Order: C-alpha cells, then sequence, then structure tokens
C-alpha cells in the first residue's frame, strides 16, 4: 500500500509524510461551504490485492490549519458526511486493487456569517490530514500524513450567501454623474438577507462619504449612493427580502453630492464598506 | 466589511 499526489509525489509503503498544493476554489453550499475536494488531489492502491485487504480511515487529529483553524466543519469521506476536525477516526475503507484510486476526501467549512469570507494567501498551509492505513494481513498501521497547502489566493466563503466579487472599483463621469456599481449576492438556500454600508460621512444625515483622494483632491463634493432614487446612507440596513441561488443585485448607484462650499477641481474617491446581514 | 467598494471619479475646471 502506497500512494501518490496529482503531481507524483509519493508517500511509500510504511507511510510517511506529503506537501499536497491545491488550487483551491471555494463555495458556498446547502449548510455547509467547500473548501477543497482532495478526491482528484491523493491516490492510493493495494500493492497486493489478490492475496490482502487495505483498510483506510482519516485518523482523529486531522484538522484545518492556518487562518481555518477556528472553524468548524464537516469532511465528506467516500460520500458520508462527518464532523471537521476530526474526534474521532472515520469509518474504514476498502483499498483492494493496484490500480491508484482517489483518497474520497472533501473539506467543508461551516457557515458563521451571511455572506463573510476569510483570506487565503497562496503558499499557506489550510490542513493537516491524517490517513491510517491497516489489512487483514498483520498488524500493520501505517499514517500517511497529508498537508495541504493554498496554492492560490482566494477567500473562503463562511457564510450562506457569497458575492459576484469582494472588492469593486467603479468610475464615475466627470462631474456631475452617476455610474452603477455591479454588485450581486446569491445563497446556496432562500435567506432573508439584508446589508449595510460603512464608511466616514460627512454630513448630518450620514449619507455622503467623504472624499478621501489623496492626491490633488476637489473640495466641496462627497459620494452618495442611491438604489434607484433611494438614498441609502451608511449603517442603516436595507432589506433585500429572500434571496435564493439566482443572483440578486443590490440595485446600487454612485453619485457625487455637495458637501459644502465651492466646488473645486481635483479627484473625488470614497471607500465603502458592504456587510451583509440576516433579518 | 464583506466587500469594499472604490468609488473614483475627478471635478473637471470649466
Ligand atoms: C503476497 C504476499 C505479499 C505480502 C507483502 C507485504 C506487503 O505489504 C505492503 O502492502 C500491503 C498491501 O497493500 C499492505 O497491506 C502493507 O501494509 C504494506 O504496505
Ligand atoms: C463645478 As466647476 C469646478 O465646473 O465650477
Amino acid at each position: 500500500f502506497a500512494c501518490k499526489t496529482a503531481n507524483g509525489t509519493a508517500i511509500p509503503i510504511g507511510g510517511g509524510s506529503a506537501n499536497v498544493y491545491v488550487n483551491l476554489a471555494p463555495a458556498v453550499n446547502v449548510g455547509q461551504n467547500l473548501v477543497v475536494d482532495l478526491s482528484t488531489q491523493i491516490f492510493c492502491h493495494n500493492d497486493y490485492p489478490e492475496t490482502i485487504t487495505d483498510y483506510v480511515t482519516l485518523q482523529r487529529g486531522s484538522a484545518y490549519g492556518g487562518v481555518l483553524s477556528s472553524f468548524s466543519g464537516t469532511v465528506k469521506y467516500n460520500g458520508s458526511s462527518y464532523p471537521f476536525p476530526t474526534t474521532s477516526e472515520t469509518p474504514r475503507v476498502v483499498y483492494n486493487s493496484r490500480t491508484d484510486k482517489p483518497w474520497p476526501v472533501a473539506l467543508y467549512l461551516t457557515p458563521v456569517s451571511s455572506a463573510g469570507g476569510v483570506a487565503i494567501k497562496a503558499g499557506s498551509l489550510i490542513a493537516v490530514l491524517i490517513l491510517r492505513q491497516t489489512n487483514n494481513y498483520n498488524s500493520d498501521d501505517f499514517q500517511f500524513v497529508w498537508n495541504i497547502y493554498a496554492n492560490n489566493d482566494v477567500v473562503v466563503p463562511t457564510g450562506g450567501c457569497d458575492v459576484s466579487a469582494r472588492d469593486v472599483t467603479v468610475t464615475l463621469p466627470d462631474y456631475p454623474g452617476s455610474v452603477p456599481i455591479p454588485l450581486t449576492v446569491y445563497c446556496a438556500k432562500s435567506q432573508n438577507l439584508g446589508y449595510y454600508l460603512s464608511g466616514t460621512t460627512a454630513d448630518a444625515g450620514n449619507s455622503i462619504f467623504t472624499n478621501t483622494a489623496s492626491f490633488s483632491p476637489a473640495q466641496g463634493v462627497g459620494v452618495q449612493l442611491t438604489r434607484n432614487g433611494t438614498i441609502i446612507p451608511a449603517n442603516n440596513t436595507v432589506s433585500l427580502g429572500a434571496v435564493g441561488t439566482s443572483a440578486v443585485s443590490l440595485g446600487l448607484t454612485a453619485n457625487y453630492a455637495r458637501t459644502g462650499g465651492q466646488v473645486t477641481a481635483g479627484n473625488v474617491q470614497s471607500i465603502i464598506g458592504v456587510t451583509f446581514v440576516y433579518q | 466589511a464583506d466587500v469594499t467598494i472604490t468609488v473614483n471619479g475627478k471635478v473637471v475646471a470649466k
């Protein structure tokens, strides 16, 4: 019994350790969010299938690493879901062929937010998985340890919903004018979803975001967001109603708005946060 | 925040 990764990295008979670099494409699913499917990354085979039956489990202690380490979740092992990090050894999966077959492990994260996310830097550790191999032949009891690393920069969604983009830049027409903000949201299943804006505002009504352009700034204007004409102030929750698998546009438009005094030539910039909530 | 919007614009004199 031995195993290898998609890139050919091997752990031989008797167990050992290997680093597994994976391209992540996390996604929200119903009641759990996919972090990574390793069934395309890690493979094992039985070296003497005529004589011996090999048994493989996911051993307790298997857990997330890095920024994900505080997150509870589930692991799908050969189709069935089990708590993650593993606090008890999974059932055994039989290996009975010299042909390399997948180690059927997929890691999920339990939603703790509405549409939040956590940034994963490329090259960082995301999980350590302990594969335990036994058999019906002798008392062989071998540990194959897989250190799972992100091969790319992604953000893992931590909520029941996800967004079209985590960072959006729009460019207003030269003053005066407005521009649509492309921003949509969807949920794995129906959620009663709302959102609120956050940022530095210039007015009493907390509805005009300050111009913070550092170089050659204009005077007398800020940025004001509207939703089909309705002014959206900061820290005021807007309801999107029920949001399901079909993307829903937040319907936001950016505008210039007078903040007081002579309007002067120069650059305009406002940074505005969007945070989703359940209702 | 879950999302960060950057709004750029400019005032041109005339
Ligand atoms: C027909 C007699 C073959 C006996 C040779 C021992 C082979 O043992 C290796 O291969 C076995 C089969 O994969 C494993 O069960 C065992 O743990 C180890 O990896
Ligand atoms: C608003 As202006 C700088 O064209 O007077």
